[PDB]
């Protein structure tokens, strides 16, 4: 069985933990992903890639819904993203939703996912997660809000940011295109456009996944007749929709 | 290299080296010779003291009123097994009204030794026991290896310089089985046998320890003035 | 085997010294400055962030000032991830003491408790230590203001003015030179920005790399109010002391 | 690159092979030879049991132990470790018989022991098995026969062998299904189980041996695992002596 | 120092150990080819019998998991029986607690997590097997989900596995590039098996016998494997092609 | 006897337009004997007001329980908790000890800072959220309270109409009940300003 | 975690004990001298570190009982953990077996805390050496003991542990009589101050003096007391020098 | 050789850690023991390291119970854990059968505790991580065999000795014993016989502030002798060697 009860994340002699740095290496191999926080939405975009063209990417989720207000997008390992999306869903409901009756604020859920990162540097027999997530979301008290969770286990709030293999180019392009006021239609127009200087394969709506956490929908709620509840502010855009807006760049 | 300090790792020559090293624990122990017939089994043990003022180390351990074990390995390791044999002897009597069979008692023994040779931090027991006993199948002599392998024998020996005793018994094999109803002689043929393992160690009233089991005798250990009529 | 692969983080060296403890303090010098100055009317806590960017939001980042309880705040130096685990343990430990004795936790008690958890990992279990060092700004009725630094080893020693994190040597000596016991919070603010101006690892002492907070006795009704300043009030006070 | 790949067994060497588990096969080679003929009627096991000296007692020691009441399990390699794999399935079968109230199928049993021997190759805290077992019997799905490598791999078989004389045994069973294309009863098959052990004692012609033969057959013992003994056995021995002369 | 012997990250950000699992899924040397029909899903595999003594019936690599979901395994047969066992246990467990039969989508995710967890603890060896799960869903149509030793999975139009799989993948690629549809069109399932065998005869450069094949088909609500007698019948229909 | 009538206690709560008011008595008895005429049953975490009736000791236990939970809410998310969010936490804490529960009956009363709506809610022993926009009454003179409160009350009241109604409602049940009365405190909770007004009333 | 981190060595030691003894050397020195009616435990407080508020700071001497005090040298993070277990056992003794602890029980207990950790895995021994002194209750004889990282204890009539231990102890051997201790409490303080001013020197900030008397009197002397006594020893020292100087000329 | 485990071997084939423990017996200070038919004398060098030392708080003779004594040499903190069990065992037996425990049965029970090293093995709990490094001379008197004196090893094996020494000067001590021991010693000649051997293997002066005697006689149970009586006895050794 088990017979490991000692960490394999250890400090180096000149300081700095060796393992949390290596794990951050595996992230910059992966795909390029971005998130731009506007005044009325957050838009996130990522690029979809497959083993082969016989593999579908329409049955693979590189954007996930954690709660009806807070979505996720990654650059890094697919497998690590999978488990870390599920454990977040489970802790979102069990360590706040039952007790407080509503879904967690964006900040509050971010804070929780950061301790899971922490327990894979700390505790024996485990190695760190190898994804950096952007967790974009909306809560009633921080407005719209963008965070970047990393393998280190620390998070930083952003105004717009990039992670992946194109990260350095992306953020130099994003510096010049972030404006104080950004409308939701303008925000989509920067995010597709940034991702396009970080694509060298196919460019189609079936290879570019885009999701808005715009403003609310009373048409994906599944019911009507309670005016308290206003549906998902998260709304992933199908391939066709994204594709119209590629022809309008 | 590190195949030799890990009990969980093979060994490109197909061994484990730890059980082997553990088999060398028996060679540095003292000598004992067992021989059995169809009505009586005998253990004839050479005790061995450290210096002149030291006592002599008991080498026949009473396991029951009809079962006895004798060590020839290392003494501390033998104290874990002696209890274990006693425990399964009282459990067999208690539950099933059965004076625990000798042959089945070997099979229990195997699996206690095996499960620590499979497991890390564990070790094979360094002791190797010769186990006598009298059940309804008659008398038996078992040789228990540190391997956990048990074998059934007309007479054998283990310890230091054990090979010479095996020879005395390989010859005299067809004499003592046809001795039956005369424990006196059965005891006499093992005295001559352990005398071939000496090297000027002699046998006195403080060195010799014999224990027998019968169809008309329980378990008895002779020592002191009771082995002085069999020098 | 599993014995092979064990690091052994909880052994003494031949010198008598704990490898992981020496390294933990070493890595906290990569992390940003943190300063605390204890006045005789409050405590000023002022810290320079370990990272800044031009795309980063600089107005809700918290990686230096965190409230453990109502009347006790920390300044952070180490990795923030490490600090976040202990910060929710301290917040609990404080909140428990209030629960059972119906009085708010003394500063001495809460600080010895944090050091004991840290000590524990270097003492037993084979787990890395947390590389964090806190300066505690805190108030109690018992001795009034107390300033304290604890280290990853798990020992606390009182201070009048102290610095942990980046350029430790530079800040501490300068602090001794300007220290008087006649300072009040107005003065204590001014010296804390002035020492940071000398340790600054950038072009000038800019608002967007500062977190800044105080605990004041000039606050109303004869009771401590902890004020964690916004960056729009830091930008205001940065003109007041005349640096910019 | 690196150094090792033989210190632990939940490493994988780069080739795509294991170690330790790859080395454990050499351990089973040091054993004696043991055969199984799957007959139409049942199965007939036989095992070469070495007699080192005349110090040991003949026909009093066994490498054929019963599991359940209708399954022979007969093994080669390191004998205490092989007895631990037999011990394990006595536990397993008794639980199944409690739970589902039927004699445990041979195909069920084959899955069960397989998972356990696989299971020790997935941790570094325990040692890989260094024995191979050849087991089978008669249940109601017909006669079946299996060999289980210490690798955790098992297959169907209609003839098996393992140990030193696995080259001559494997080849002489090839001859045995090619003599008889419509198969043979278990009563005759006692006599071939003796012949090919004596031929696999020419790999051990520095030693002398006592032959144990056992059978589980539907209609010679009513589907129940027993030992072959007495007058029927002495006839199998005589056939085998003539065959090697 | 050690990092190619346990499951911690290397300087490069890669897990060499996880990389060896993909070079250990080819030791069987067996090729498989799996295609989606209109209402049927077909998987064909090679099956070899090394000796006389071995019986082919038992030699298998197509293991029935649910009662609708089969799983075709490339790579070593210990890691195949363990992977079959867990997957099977889960399939039952889902029925018990949510009261319908397991979606393939979810068993592919489910096993992906468990695969991952073995690369995420140091002691536990990950399983060197590529599992291809074939089904006909009742909500999600005909599907193929393929897991692999990382604990990744993705859906497929069609897929192939084994060592000689490069050749096979390209043949498959041409058929759907030419057609411009994501699945084979034909309602009778008998013929989707036929199409499949031809594409394997051309790709591997060989004709076949009934014993060299072992063919599994999932129709609606059931999984079966075809007997070897029936497989000869599939082989005659290639002379009618 | 009854585990929630062995020291008595009552809480009344009413809404008005743009205001709420809550009020409790100050009686702690041990059965027949009066021990104290100055034990509170209302507490305040932030600008939310939680009145707790029922067994003596569980009023106090439960006050320090929510004192613990309110601190951690405020610290993480950097605001005072809202009335509506809090009501859900009052429900869960009762339900966790589903068997052998806390033998209380709290009343949540606030005015939301994010919408400006009066909002009130109630609980039994096990705790079922009882919506209202009228008033919620709880305790051992609650049978009397439910009749008395309804009769005077006109849907919506001014901030100081509301002081005259909820004061009379509380007095008249409390002097027809034996385990209630004995000095009482009435609160008027406006937007940002709470006044605590003790009441002159019958001590006998 | 159960791995052996204490492994018998072929030198006939344990490397983790010898190394911890070394951990102790690096400490700041504590000196223990016992009178006939007092114990006096003084400790070195570093004077490198400056703007060190000491109103709130933990003393290098910690009272366990109202009459049994402990001081410590070596690692100062580890020291508080032993103090924590020792405080709890003292009040358990009062609870179940009655009566306040003896000096001898408390010492014997502390010896058992480090001893246990010496032969348990998954830990390493503490690197703290203790001087435990105080009076037994219903007696008025000074008791001064030292425990060491091994988990062994010995009583002494003066002792020193920590840095520069050899230089002090060498002094204490030659300025004390074990048959007749210092006559009074004052003489006993003046001898501990004289020892600290050897190795430690550097002002009078470093010197702390705790005096425990029988009948549960722990008093700790403030800076003004220390200073009176420091001045007398510096003058006396100067005066001697001068009278040696006259004698040399004379010869 | 191999010390990368505690249940590691050794092509020799013996416990390697146990082999290392026996050599930590020769760093103790000598304990001598003479068993006769009038009683058993246990004498010990206490050792004086300083004349600041209080030497009488250092004891190497300890009472287990009224008719059994023990002498330890080696690491006396290890002897704390083992002497503790002895005290508990002997008392347990006097509850459970209300009778004297055999010296043999007592000795034997203590061998079982030492063999409990390990990382986890056997049908029992290994609760140490390294073996004891202390040897015992369990003396005593039981009503079966009379006076008996046993040597309990850190191996876990016990031999009954007429006379044994353990310690630094063990080796040279035992040489004198082979010739000078006989069964016609009187009790008070045994006391002088201990101090004769103790003076020879002494690394200091022979005196009464670094030597202690103890007896077990039936007539007064186990009594550990006063320092005044030890002085008289040290000088009476000194009279009979000058009658030469």
């Amino acid at each position: 069985t088990d017979r490991y009860s000692f960490s394999l994340t250890t400090f180096s002699p000149s300081g700095k933990l060796g393992q949390i740095d290596y794990a951050l290496t595996a992230v910059k191999q992966g795909v390029t992903s971005l998130g731009i926080k506007a005044t009325n939405g957050v838009v996130i975009a990522t690029e979809k890639k497959s083993s082969s063209p016989l593999a579908m990417s329409e049955t693979l989720s590189k954007v996930s819904l954690l709660t009806p207000d807070i979505g996720a997008v990654y650059s890094g390992m697919g497998p690590d993203y999978r488990v870390l999306v599920d454990k977040s869903r489970k802790v979102a409901h069990t360590s706040y939703k039952r007790i407080y009756g509503e879904y967690p604020p964006t900040k509050l859920l971010v804070s929780e996912v950061a301790k899971i990162m922490q327990e894979a540097t700390q505790s024996g027999g485990v190695r760190p997660f190898g994804v950096s997530l952007l967790i974009a979301g909306h809560d009633e008290f921080n407005g719209f809000s963008l965070y970047q969770v990393d393998p280190s286990g620390s998070y930083f709030p952003w105004k717009a940011t990039a992670i992946g293999k194109g990260s350095v180019a992306a953020k130099t392009f994003l510096e010049k295109r972030w404006n104080d006021e950004l409308e939701l239609e303008d925000a989509i127009h920067i995010a597709l456009l940034t991702l396009k200087e970080s694509v060298e394969g196919e460019f189609n709506g079936d290879t570019i996944e885009l999701a808005i956490i715009g403003d609310e929908n009373p048409d994906l709620l599944g019911y009507t007749g309670i005016p308290t509840d206003k549906g998902p502010r998260f709304r992933k855009l199908t391939s066709q929709e994204i594709n119209d807006r590629l022809e309008a760049l | 290299n590190n195949y030799d300090g890990d009990t969980v790792t093979f060994s490109p020559t197909g061994r484990l080296f730890q059980v082997e090293y553990a088999l060398e624990a028996i060679k540095q122990g003292s000598v004992t010779v067992g021989l059995r017939s169809n009505t009586h089994a005998v253990l004839v043990a050479l005790k061995r003291n450290a210096d002149e003022l030291s006592s002599y180390q008991k080498k026949i351990i009473k396991c029951d009123e009809h079962m006895g074990l004798s060590l020839a390995g290392l003494a501390p390791d033998a104290r874990v097994l002696s209890n274990y044999l006693r425990q399964q002897c009282n459990y067999s009597s208690l539950v099933f009204n059965r004076k625990l069979a000798v042959e089945r008692a070997g099979h229990l023994l195997c699996d206690k030794a095996q499960k620590n040779t499979q497991s890390y931090g564990g070790r094979p027991y360094g002791v190797g026991l010769l186990i006598i006993g009298y059940d309804k199948s008659g008398a038996h002599l078992l040789e228990f290896q540190p391997s956990g392998n048990v074998t059934e024998l007309y007479g054998t020996a283990i310890g230091a310089r054990s090979q010479g005793a095996k020879t005395y018994l390989e010859r005299t094999l067809d004499t003592f089985i046809k001795i039956d109803g005369n424990p006196d002689e059965l005891i006499k043929a093992g005295v001559e046998a352990i005398s071939q393992s000496l090297r000027d160690e002699s046998l006195t009233v403080d060195n010799l320890s014999i224990a027998i089991v019968g169809k008309d005798t329980p378990f008895t250990i002779y020592d002191g003035e009771a082995v002085a009529k069999y020098i | 085997g599993s014995r092979r692969y064990d690091s052994r983080t909880t052994i003494f060296s031949p010198e008598g010294r704990l490898y992981q403890v020496e390294y933990a303090l070493e890595s906290i010098s990569h992390a940003g400055t943190a300063i605390g100055i204890m006045a005789s009317d409050g405590i000023v806590l002022a810290a320079e962030r370990k990272v800044t960017s031009t795309l980063l939001e600089q107005d809700t980042s918290t990686e230096k000032l965190y409230k453990l309880n109502d009347k006790i705040a920390v300044a952070v130096a180490g990795l923030t991830a490490d600090a976040e685990i202990l910060i929710n343990t301290a917040r609990i430990h404080a909140q428990n003491y209030l629960k059972t004795y119906n009085e708010d936790i003394p500063v001495e008690i809460l600080v010895r408790r944090l050091s004991d958890i840290k000590q524990g990992y270097t003492q037993h279990g084979g787990l890395r230590p947390f590389g964090v060092s806190f300066i505690y700004a805190g108030y109690d009725d018992r001795y009034g203001y107390q300033l304290y630094t604890s280290n990853p080893s798990g020992n606390y020693t009182g201070w009048k003015a102290i610095s942990v994190g980046a350029n430790t040597s530079a800040a501490q000596t300068l602090l001794q030179m300007d220290y008087k016991d006649d300072m009040k919070v107005d003065d204590a603010i001014e010296l804390a920005l002035k020492t940071l101006s000398k340790t600054t690892d950038s072009s000038a002492l800019t608002y967007d790399r500062l977190e800044f907070a105080t605990i004041r006795k000039g606050a109303n009704d004869g009771e401590v109010y902890q004020k964690i300043f916004k960056p729009q009030e830091i930008k205001d006070i940065l003109v007041k002391t005349g640096i910019t | 690159i690196g150094t090792g790949y033989d210190l632990s067994n939940s490493v994988f060497s780069p080739d795509g092979r294991n170690f330790q588990v790859e080395y454990a096969v050499k351990a089973v080679e040091n054993g004696t030879t043991s055969i199984g003929i799957k007959c139409n009627d049942g199965v007939v096991f036989a095992v070469e049991k070495l007699i080192t000296s005349k110090l040991l007692v003949p026909q009093k020691n066994v490498k054929i132990q019963v599991v359940d009441r209708h399954i022979g399990c007969v093994y080669s390699g390191l004998i205490p470790d092989g007895r631990h794999l037999v011990n394990r399935g006595r536990e397993e079968a008794a639980s199944f018989k409690k739970l589902y109230k039927t004699p445990i199928p041979i195909p069920a049993f084959a899955d069960r022991l397989g998972q356990y021997v696989q299971a020790h190759t997935l941790y570094n805290s325990v040692r890989p098995f260094g024995v191979s077992t050849i087991f089978g019997g008669v249940d109601k799905n017909g006669a079946h026969l299996y060999m289980l490598e210490p690798s955790g791999s098992y297959w169907g078989y209609k003839g098996a062998a393992t140990g030193k004389g696995r080259q001559s045994a494997k080849a002489e069973l090839e001859k045995l299904v090619d003599h008889h294309p419509e198969g043979l009863s278990a009563r005759e098959a006692v006599k071939q189980a003796a012949k090919i052990i004596y031929l696999a004692h020419e790999d051990n012609k520095e030693k002398d041996f006592e032959l144990e033969i056992s059978w589980c057959s539907l209609s010679e013992t009513n589907g129940l695992h027993k030992f072959v003994k007495g007058d029927l056995l002495q006839e199998a021995i005589d056939f085998a002596q003539k065959e090697i002369n | 120092g050690y990092d190619r012997h346990i499951t911690i990250f290397s300087p490069e950000g890669r897990l060499y150990q996880v990389e060896y699992a993909f070079k250990a899924t080819n030791q069987t040397n067996i090729n498989s080819l799996a295609v989606r029909g209109k209402d049927c899903t077909v998987v064909i595999s090679q099956k070899k019998v090394p000796d006389k003594l071995l019986d082919p019936t038992t030699v298998s690599y197509i293991f029935c998991i649910s009662r609708t979901i089969g799983m075709v395994v490339n790579g070593p047969i210990p890691d195949a029986r363990n992977a079959a066992l867990r997957a099977k246990a889960e399939a039952a467990e889902f029925r018990y607690k949510y009261g319908y039969d397991m979606p393939c989508d979810v068993l592919a995710k489910r096993m992906a997590n468990l695969s991952q967890i073995y690369t995420q603890r140091a002691y536990m060896r990950p399983l060197g097997v590529i599992l291809t799960f074939v089904s006909v869903d009742e909500e999600l149509g005909p599907s193929i989900y393929k897991t692999d030793p990382a604990g990744y999975y993705v859906g497929y139009k069609a897929t192939a596995t084994g060592p000689k799989q490069q050749e096979i993948t390209t043949n498959l690629e041409n058929h759907f590039k030419k057609s411009k549809i994501d699945h084979i069109n034909e309602e009778s399932w008998e013929k989707v098996v036929e199409f499949a065998i031809t594409h394997m005869i051309d790709a591997l450069g060989t004709e076949f016998s009934k014993n060299d094949l072992e063919v599994g088909v999932a129709t609606k609500d059931k999984f079966f494997t075809l007997s070897a007698e029936n497989i000869e019948e599939r082989l005659v229909a290639i002379a009618e092609q | 006897s009854d585990p929630s009538s062995i020291n008595g206690g009552i809480v009344v709560a009413m809404t008005g337009k743009d205001c709420v008011a809550i009020a409790c008595d100050l009686r702690l008895g041990s059965q027949s004997l009066g021990v104290s005429n100055k034990f509170e049953k209302i507490f305040h975490y932030g600008h939310v007001f939680l009145g707790i009736t029922g067994l003596a000791t569980d009023v106090t236990t439960l006050n320090e329980m929510f004192r613990y939970k309110t601190n951690l809410y405020k610290l993480k998310e950097e605001r005072a908790i809202e009335p509506e969010t809090f009501t859900q936490l009052v429900s869960s804490s009762l339900y966790e000890r589903r068997f052998g529960p806390y033998f209380v009956g709290p009343v949540v009363a606030g005015i939301n800072s994010k919408s400006g709506k009066p909002f009130i809610a109630g609980f039994d022993l096990i705790g079922c959220i009882d919506e209202a926009k009228d008033f919620i009454v709880s305790g051992t003179a609650s049978d009397q309270l439910f009749g008395m409160c309804e009769s005077l009350y006109e849907p919506n009241l001014e901030p100081e109409d509301l002081f005259e109604t909820i004061s009379q409602a509380l007095l008249n049940a409390a002097d027809r009940d034996a385990l209630s009365g004995w000095g009482a405190v009435v609160y008027i909770i406006k937007k940002d300003e709470v006044v605590k007004r003790y009441l002159k009333m019958r001590q006998d | 975690y159960d791995r052996a981190l204490s492994i018998f060595s072929p030198d006939g030691h344990i490397f983790q004990v010898e190394y911890a003894l070394e951990a102790v050397k690096r400490g700041t020195c504590a000196v223990g001298v016992k009178g006939k009616n007092c114990v006096v435990l003084g400790c070195e407080r570093r004077s490198t570190l400056k703007l060190q508020d000491t109103r709130i700071t933990p003393s290098k001497v910690s009272k366990i009982d109202s009459h049994v005090v402990l001081s410590f040298s070596g690692l100062n993070a580890d020291s508080r953990i032993l103090i924590e277990k020792a405080r709890v056992e003292a009040q358990s003794h009062r609870l179940t077996l009655e009566d306040p602890v003896t000096v001898e029980y408390l010492t014997r207990y502390v010896a058992g805390v480090q001893q246990r950790y010496t032969q348990s895995g998954g830990v390493r021994p503490f690197g703290v050496s203790t001087l435990i002194a105080g009076f037994d209750p219903r007696d008025d004889e000074p008791k001064l003991y030292q425990t060491e990282p091994s988990g062994i204890y010995s009583s002494w009539s003066a002792q020193t542990i920590g840095r520069n231990s050899k230089t002090v102890r060498e002094f204490l051997e030659k300025n004390y009589d074990r048959k007749e201790p210092p006559a009074t409490v004052e003489e006993c303080v003046k001898l501990t101050v004289r020892s600290l001013l050897e190795v430690v020197q550097t002002g009078a900030k470093n010197i702390e003096i705790t005096v425990v008397k029988p009948d549960s009197d722990i008093v700790a002397l403030s800076s003004e007391e220390i200073n009176q006594y420091v001045t007398q020893i510096e003058q006396e020292k100067q005066e001697q020098q001068e009278q040696d100087k006259k004698k040399k000329s004379n010869h | 050789e191999y010390d990368r485990g505690v249940s590691t071997f050794s092509p020799e084939g013996r416990l390697f850690q146990v082999e290392y423990s026996l050599e930590a017996i020769k760093l103790g200070s000598t304990a001598i023991g003479i068993a006769t038919k009038e009683g058993v004398v246990l004498g010990v060098e206490k050792r004086a390291t300083s004349p600041l030392l209080e030497s009488d708080s250092i004891e190497k003779i300890v009472e287990i119970d009224r008719h059994i004594g023990c002498a330890m040499s080696g690491l006396t903190a290890d002897a704390r854990s083992m002497i503790e069990h002895a005290r508990t065992a002997a008392v347990t037996h006097n509850l459970y059968y209300d009778e004297d425990i055999n010296v043999e049965s007592l000795t034997q029970s203590v061998c079982d505790l030492a063999l409990r090293f390990g990382e986890g093995a056997s049908g029992e709990e290994r609760l140490m991580s390294r073996p004891f490094g202390v040897a015992l001379l369990i003396a005593g008197h039981d009503a079966d065999d009379g006076y008996q004196l046993f040597h309990a090893e850190p191996s876990g094996t016990f031999y009954r000795y007429n006379a044994k020494a353990i310690g630094s000067g063990s080796e040279g001590a035992q040489a004198e014993l082979l010739n000078e021991w006989h069964s016609s010693l009187t009790l008070k000649e045994a006391e002088l016989l201990v101090l004769k051997i103790l003076k020879q293997v002494m690394e200091e002066k022979l005196d009464e502030n670094n030597a202690q005697l103890s007896c077990i006689t039936k007539q007064d149970g186990f009594k550990i002798y006063d320092n005044e009586k030890t002085a008289e006895l040290i000088k009476e050794l000194k009279e009979k060697e000058a009658a030469e």
